[PDB]
């Protein structure tokens, strides 16, 4: 059983919502819009979760 | 955090930076020194691999 394979990535926190989430970005890159897929490089073999 | 080496932008907070239009223009680097000073981000240079 690999821990780092079955976790809840926590990727927004809640707020009272007043304003609502207001995200302007100016750059409009594929990793900034949709996120990037960071990996972990064990024993020089690429693996990501 | 603790590899991050400064940059031109950084050592001139509080100052004055004085660049060149054809070194931004023929560097190519003048869409992103622009981005980087309307909007406020910088992003250090990071190797691919």
């Amino acid at each position: 059983l690999d821990p780092a394979q079955w976790r809840p990535n926590l990727l927004t926190s809640s707020s009272s919502g007043t304003p609502p989430p207001i995200v302007y970005e100016p750059y409009a890159t594929a990793p900034r819009l949709f996120g990037r897929l960071d990996y972990l490089v064990d024993r020089g073999v690429w693996s990501t979760n | 955090v603790s590899l991050i080496r400064p940059g031109a932008v950084h050592r001139a907070q509080g100052g004055y930076l004085i660049l060149d239009a054809l070194s931004l223009k023929r560097e190519g680097t003048w869409e992103a020194f622009k981005r980087a000073l309307r909007n406020g981000q910088v992003e250090p240079v990071t190797e691919p691999q």
